[PDB]
């Protein structure tokens, strides 16, 4: 179907065909060479430079090397570089460079590509998607969006395009604009929009707008198998991990971190406090669109298993108990912060994005009554001096109604069946 | 842009490599 050789490779097909059936045989070795060996002798062949690239490729998967590659990622480059290159070459190889510079995490490097083959092939829709991607994965969200209204102006009924301008426009707080967006992309069945992240955000723009409809969508997702369950709704998860709401200490297994925060929150308390009063703008708003309304600001003094040494300048006693428990201070999936709420605050209906820690609160300073907080069906309220645990990749929501604010310290830890191999590898959250 | 509370990112991890 696709035709990559050009005049002068059709002369040379029969040496170009036995260096790619060694490849195709997983000689690599052999037909890495048997390929170099073209390019030297056929330095401006678009195939023998492919072919070369690709047996790098090839490469890297059996040696598991990133620097194998890298090589092949300058290789497909160069074959882009050469005169007379076929279209569907020169495709096929720029979309592998910026696939491959993505795998590798060159996020920056594989939009340059992308732009470069949106330019060189103006009318495919496909390209043009997947440098919306190339966008949200800098964290460009503007000029993703850009390229999904082009792509839909063109082509209204794309579902790929659908789904991530909704996602887009949730993002931004356009929740009633985001439905019909998620809604029609996930509908359309089109190759990617079968993906958790637009379920996800699809039903809990439904509930913030009221619509009943909302878990139809969750339970749709379970069974397509993106959700744990209709409540355990996290994507970043390893399967099989103990699921439940709620937390004894007990079955954490994690009692002296627990036994640590209790008997000692009051010092946990008047830090918390001091920072409150003479270092307030060390607590940071919640910036992730979690409120209906209200105030809420935390005071972060672990993220992703890294010490934050400036806030801790704050907390001293607090950060030094902390130390002693690796299992919280290397829980690089969660974090330990003081959490201040104030009355008249609602956070939204919300999941977690990891089911691979818990969650702890120890109560600070807790009004006597306005202080809810929902894990999945089960209400339950802070006291000062105890702690509750809940794996907040269920569904979880909270209120302040009191007449004061509540403060509460917060300390992630490793789910406690995560084996140690699993707790050092994991990607950080 | 991380995800410490929600699923707001369009990818909440940075991975690089094998
Ligand atoms: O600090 C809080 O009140 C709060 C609200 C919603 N979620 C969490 C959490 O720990 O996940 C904490
Ligand atoms: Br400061
Ligand atoms: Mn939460």
């Amino acid at each position: 179907k696709p035709k990559l050789l050009n005049k002068f490779d059709k002369t040379i097909k029969a040496e170009l065909d036995a260096a790619e059936k060694l490849r195709k045989r997983g000689k690599i070795e052999e037909a890495v060479n048997a390929f170099k060996e073209l390019v030297r002798k056929y330095p401006q062949s678009p195939r023998a430079r492919y072919g070369k690239a690709q047996c790098e490729d090839d490469l890297a998967e059996k040696r598991r090397s990133n620097e194998v590659l890298r090589g092949a990622i300058e290789t497909y480059q160069e074959v882009a570089s050469l005169p007379d290159v076929p279209a569907d070459l020169l495709k096929l190889s720029l979309k592998r460079r910026s696939d491959r510079q993505q795998f590798l995490g060159h996020m920056r490097g594989s939009l340059l590509t992308l732009q470069r083959l949106v330019q060189l092939f103006p009318n495919d829709t496909s390209l043009k998607n997947d440098l919306g991607v190339g966008y949200l994965l800098i964290g460009d969200n503007d000029n993703a969006k850009k390229v999904y209204e082009e792509v839909l102006s063109v082509t209204p009924n794309d579902g790929f395009a659908k789904v991530h301008y909704g996602f887009i426009l949730k993002a931004q707080n356009k929740i009633a604009e985001s439905i019909p967006y998620l809604k029609e992309g996930i509908e359309s069945g089109d190759p990617g929009t079968d993906d958790g992240r637009f379920y996800f955000h699809l039903g809990d723009a439904m509930q913030r707008v009221g619509n009943k409809e909302a878990y139809k969508w969750y339970e749709l997702g379970h069974k397509r198998g993106h959700f744990a369950s209709v409540w355990q709704r996290s994507l970043y998860n390893v399967n099989g991990l103990k699921a439940q709401p709620w937390w004894t200490p007990k079955e954490t297994g994690y009692t002296e971190l627990v036994k640590s925060l209790e008997r000692n929150w009051k010092l946990i308390r008047d830090e918390g406090l001091a920072v409150m009063d003479k270092a307030k703008g060390l607590f940071l708003p919640e910036d992730e669109n979690l409120r209906e309304k209200g105030d809420w600001s935390q005071f972060t003094l672990w993220q992703q298993g890294r010490r934050n040494e400036n806030a801790c300048k704050g907390a001293p006693k607090t950060c030094t108990l902390l130390e002693k428990f690796p299992e919280t201070t290397g829980c690089r999936r969660g974090q330990i912060k003081y959490s201040i709420m104030h009355p008249g605050t609602h956070v939204w209906p919300h999941t977690g994005p990891t089911n691979c820690r818990l969650r702890m609160h120890l109560g600070l300073v807790i009004p006597k009554e306005g202080c809810k907080i929902r894990c999945a069906n089960e209400t339950k309220t802070w006291e000062e001096g105890k702690v509750l645990i809940f794996d907040d990749s269920f569904e979880h929501e909270v209120w302040q109604d009191a007449s004061s604010f509540r403060l509460i310290f917060i300390v992630d830890v490793w789910h406690p069946e995560l084996t140690p191999q699993q707790r050092r590898s994991l990607p950080a959250i | 842009g991380k995800c410490k509370d929600g699923l707001g990112e369009y990818t909440c991890t940075s991975l690089e490599g094998f």
